[PDB]
RNA sequence: UAAAUAUCGACUCGAUUGCGAUAGCGAACAAGUACCGUGAGGGAAAGUUGCAAAGGACUUUGAAGAGAGAGUUCAAGAGAACGUGAAAUCGCUGGAGUGGAACCGGAGACAGUUGAU
RNA sequence: ACGUUUCCGACCCGUCUUGAAACACGGAUUGCGGAGUGCUUGUCUACUGCGAGUCAAAGGGUGUUAAAACCUUGCGGCGAA
RNA sequence: GCCGUUGCGACAAGGUCGUAACGAGUAGGAAGGUCGUGGCGGUUGCGUUGAAGGCUGAGCGUAGGCUCGGCUGGAGCUUCCGUCAGUGCAGAUCGUAAUGGUAGUAGCAAAUAUUCAAGUUCGAUCCUUGAAGACUGAAGUGG
RNA sequence: GCCUCUAGUCGAUAGAAUAAUGUAGGUAAGGGAAGUCGGCAAACUAGAUCCGUAACUUCGGGAAAAGGAUUGGCUCCAGUG
RNA sequence: ACUGGAACCGGUACGGACUCAGGGAAUCCGACUGUCUAAUUAAAACAGAGGUGACAGAUGGUCCUUGCGGACGUUGACUGUC
RNA sequence: UUUCUAGCGAAACCACAGCCAAGGGAACGGGCUUGGCAAAAAUAGCGGGGAAAGAAGACCCUGUUGAGCUUGACUCUAGUUU
RNA sequence: AAGCGUUGGAUUGUUCACCCACUAAUAGGGAACGUGAGCUGGGUUUAGACCGUCGUGAGACAGGUUAGUUUUACCCUACUG
RNA sequence: AGUGAUUCUGCGACGCUUGCCAACGCCAGAUCACUCUGGUUCAAUGUCGGGGCGCUAAAUCACUUGCAUACGACUUGG
């Protein structure tokens, strides 16, 4: 008998199974199509989620109602400091698929390259590639490491450095690094090859990846949940007080006929952390470090003259100080902060206004995270605050 | 009472243990026991101390219904296990007593391993529950018997 | 108003093509007992060490149950819940199989068993 | 030969039913117990003895390996109209 | 080719043999059973140098079942001839006794609440002492 | 009702953690029964003083109808033997 | 011991916890208080006061008991039962 | 509470067992036929199926089976009148 | 051409029906008249009670009315992790 | 040296062999008639001993972290 009133099914299928991601790193299960002519570039980077904040901007939409007005927008700041390149490989097309056909390391790897290849660093006797490295000063094996650059530009149709971050430089907890393949694109494989030798074990900045006002993709897994019932999984309606057994349940799981379960019918389970890619998030800015010079005031802008940083008052909560280079984003990005986000160029030819839409800052909000902060900086908390008892005592 | 399910290859430079009739329950006494075969004395006693310390596992790999799962399963090459804590004491009583036996008759202690080693049911003792609608049911103990067969390795 | 006649309820006896401990009386035994119901009343299960207790002294670990030795005995694997000790069910050792049943009939092969004046 | 492995065949028994592998009922497993009997009266059939007869009853006489066996009937049963 | 049934036949035999044709079967009817069980009147034997019972290799029979070997067991058992029967179980939501998978699972969640040091002990969340913190709250968790 | 004194208890198997579903409590922006067979459940009201109180009526009631105001602490004033 | 009143004070608020009806306009049924299907129906069902009718003046009426005998009845129409 | 741990520890149910589509079949298969397929051992949930479990259908019919009640059924009877 | 939608409500247990309103549209159906170990229990569908008609009566009435216990998953599979 | 759909090819260099005629010339060869030998058939691996070059790691538990979590698991550090 049909259901007497129609209503679309809750969820969308093609996002399931709700399963936690099989890794907690973002993979690129596609990179934007190669184009020959284009100076060669890298199409990926890593960063972290630090937090969020607000911004107030000059609108400049022709024909919308916040024409030439300010508007304020939610952004979020994504720490994304210099990455290494470690290695080249290479892919072969094959009837089957691509196929990695060899990868050169450099000379000199990182510590904290390394530490992934462990589960014990520090219990070990880190002989990571202790044998591969006397390799670039043996006869030998450089001509076998000449032989795998050979192969890579002679049969090869696409090309990926491997990369990692550096984590030293952060000054937290953790010291592995992370490894990720990003393939380069622009120029012909002999090019792509003989630049990513001439970068190896140099660093690349997110500036030479990403520009302003750029929609890019941020790929990686969402903040999790635990197992969860079905009127918060799937959302569905819930059942009436009156309920014997309980209302945050879904009613009817299936007709007699098929005399089993659908995979189509809402069940609880895992909620959160699974792997996404969401497309077409706009950049806002890209700050520099501000431990340099040129990012000593990374978040002021040409109208809002104060000297301050890009970090709010008392930090970003739960995650510290961004004293790297950034890429603010706008609106919402998926994880929780500290969150390791995969930026991603956009494989689509942008053509709608919004994506060449010129972003302009009038200003930036650094106002404490914590409670309702009243303040944009320490010395205007200070100054308007006067003097206290604690200073009284200090004199 | 209950005859050894086994004998020792040589009864010469071998000790034998056992226990009958013992309050333990059956399954987790027997899972405990047979995490023990072919260790050295001094190992399996490390071991149902650790096992008391929560610092081992027993893998339980027989009556595993419901069990749950935990870190230390893992080296067992399982994903169920448990810590047996009064079987682990009553195994212990079992291999002081067979030490005694190999000290009364003249063997290297420190050269003890287990040989064999085997739990079997025991005549289960009754008790009463009382369940709604004024019936009742068995509430029921299942002991078991434990025996240990201990020889001198060269 | 005796006898011939009825009758094992009571007392005392002799038998048997009957049953052989789920049988035969409900009861082979502290059985009309334990136990149940306010009451009238209802009402079980329960035989077996060994010729003889000779019923395991003594040593040893343990708080003890108990175990390891030892001793008694035709024999204790007859050790007290003790003659024998089945099936179901269950544990160990070794061998072999193991893709949403398993079993089974027919026909070989292998392993194995067995016979060859 | 109640081991393994191959090729072919192979639906779970009992039951009521026109029709059961049935989405018909009983059956979780094992042991032990468990159901056309006794007697009276008929009838037919088979066998045995005697035969216009046959069987004899209650009873009596005797029997001490005495509840048996053995002997015993103007009369009674059935048969001879 | 072999087994049996039926018909016929040979042979000094409740037996053997020959020969030709034949062989489905529920309900049901007959026949055979040196198939099996327990008594009785007789007959034949075996047994503490190991009976009944029990576990299970070599065989026999179309089958019902039977014989022997090995191990356990400790006192009875048995052939054949008549005759008798409380004479054969898979079922009956069968009677009775025992035992499984479920399963180390459901569960041991009302009534506010325990903690520290010590004693005793082989052994203490639970017993005892002291200190603290709470509760019943006089129509009490009192007498 | 709530707290305490005398007297008595800490007896309800314990520990860790705080997923889903649950049982029992506590809240919720704007709307306010649109939910549902149905305002089921929950929420709203309430003590005391002063004031005020309808239809109808068996003249007794309705009635706490409806509906308003006040309420703490401290320092005083007055009355009541 | 209780009652009335006046200044001042604070704070989100004064029956500061606690205890304790939401209110109103109508229709149907039963007048009311009360009783009942213990363990699915608490009601509009039963009872009820009030009304009517019947029988009975005791040698009587209504009932029980096998019978003997007994109850209303320590009663007598303003009574008794139906 | 569930969850994990220590200790303790049941019951219902059970021919054998448990992946499907169609076919035909006692006219809705876990088993049969043809296809789709087919890889250990497990934890927490779940309520589609097992025409899931509880109970020899309280509905309906049959039975030369009843019982409670009624009366103008048949046959009687206490009692009472004569 | 079934990819994707095909609503909020008043009355009624109602499926239907009818009306109010919005809307791109207010399409029709199946899955044991899908879906009760998912709920609810309004109706139907026991026992209490009322009315009308019927019956001498006990009682009857797809005629109306009011109140009337909604049990179990820990097993296998499926599905979710 | 070439070959990319990882092995396979060409060129060398060095070893071990390999053809015909005199010529069945000469020596050996036979298991009695066939029954699993090609009259020692070939391959795949496991393990135990000797040698030749040759190398001198990690997971896990327990702590810790919180981006994760019913328990496992996940993310970190010594």
């Amino acid at each position: 008998s049909h259901r007497k009133f129609s209503a679309p099914r809750h969820g969308h299928m093609g996002f399931t199974p709700k399963k936690r991601s099989r890794t907690y790193r973002g993979r690129i299960k596609a990179f934007p199509k190669d184009d020959k002519s284009k100076p060669i570039h890298l199409t990926a980077f890593l960063g972290y989620k630090a937090g969020m904040t607000h911004i107030v901007r000059d609108v400049d939409k022709p024909g919308s109602k916040v024409n030439k007005k300010e508007v304020v927008e939610a952004v979020t700041i994504v720490e994304t400091p210099p990455m290494v390149i470690a290695g080249v490989t290479g892919y072969v097309d094959t009837p089957q698929g691509p196929r990695a056909l060899t990868t050169i390391w450099a000379e000199h790897l990182s510590e904290e390259a390394r530490r992934r290849f462990y589960s014990n660093w520090a219990k070990s006797k880190k002989k990571a590639f202790t044998k591969y490295a006397k390799k670039w000063q043996d006869e030998d094996g450089k001509k076998l490491i000449e032989a795998d650059f050979a192969k890579l530009k002679k049969y090869c149709s696409s090309i990926r450095v491997i990369a990692h971050t550096q984590m030293k430089i952060l000054r937290r907890r953790q010291k592995k690094a992370h490894l990720v393949e990003i393939q380069v694109n622009g120029g012909t494989i002999e090019q792509k090859v003989d630049w990513a030798r001439e970068h190896l074990e140099k660093q690349v900045q997110v500036d030479t990846v990403f520009a302003q006002d750029e929609m890019i993709d941020t790929i990686g897994v969402t903040r999790g949940h635990g197992f969860k019932g079905v009127t918060s999984r799937w959302h569905t309606k819930k059942l009436p007080r009156k309920t014997h057994k309980g209302l945050r349940k879904v009613a009817c799981i299936g007709a007699w006929h098929p005399s089993r379960v659908a995979f189509t019918v809402a069940r609880a389970g895992q909620k959160g952390f699974h792997h996404r890619t969401i497309i077409n998030n706009k950049i806002y800015r890209i700050g520099k470090s501000a431990l340099t010079e040129e990012g000593k005031n990374n978040g002021s802008t040409e109208f809002d003259l104060t000297q301050k940083t890009i970090t709010p008052m008392g930090g970003f909560p739960r995650y510290g100080i961004v004293n790297q280079d950034y890429i603010m984003l706008r609106g919402a990005v998926l994880g929780p902060k500290k969150r390791l986000i995969t930026l991603r160029k956009s494989l689509i030819t942008q053509t709608k206004r919004v994506a060449h839409e010129k972003i302009n800052l009038k200003w930036i909000d650094t106002s404490s995270k914590t409670g309702h902060g009243r303040f944009q900086t320490t010395a205007e908390k200070r100054a308007f605050m006067g003097k206290l008892k604690r200073d009284f005592l200090a004199e | 009472k209950v005859h050894y399910s086994r004998a020792p290859e040589n009864s010469t430079k071998s000790c034998k243990a056992r226990g009958s009739d013992l309050r333990v329950h059956f399954k987790n006494t027997h899972e405990a026991a047979m995490a023990l075969r072919g260790m050295p004395l001094r190992r399996a006693q490390a071991f149902l101390n650790h096992v008391k310390e929560h610092k081992e596992i027993v893998p339980f790999r027989r009556f595993h219904g419901g069990i749950g799962r935990a870190a230390q399963t893992k080296q067992w090459n399982t994903t169920q296990g448990r810590w047996p804590v009064k079987s682990a004491d009553f195994l212990l009583d079992l291999l002081k007593n067979a030490e005694s036996n190999a000290e009364y008759k003249g063997l290297d202690v420190d050269h003890l391993v287990i040989e064999h080693i085997n739990v079997q049911r025991a005549a289960k003792l009754r008790r009463r529950t009382y369940r709604a609608h004024g019936r009742i049911n068995p509430y029921m103990s299942s002991p078991c018997h434990i025996e240990v067969i201990l020889a001198e390795k060269e």
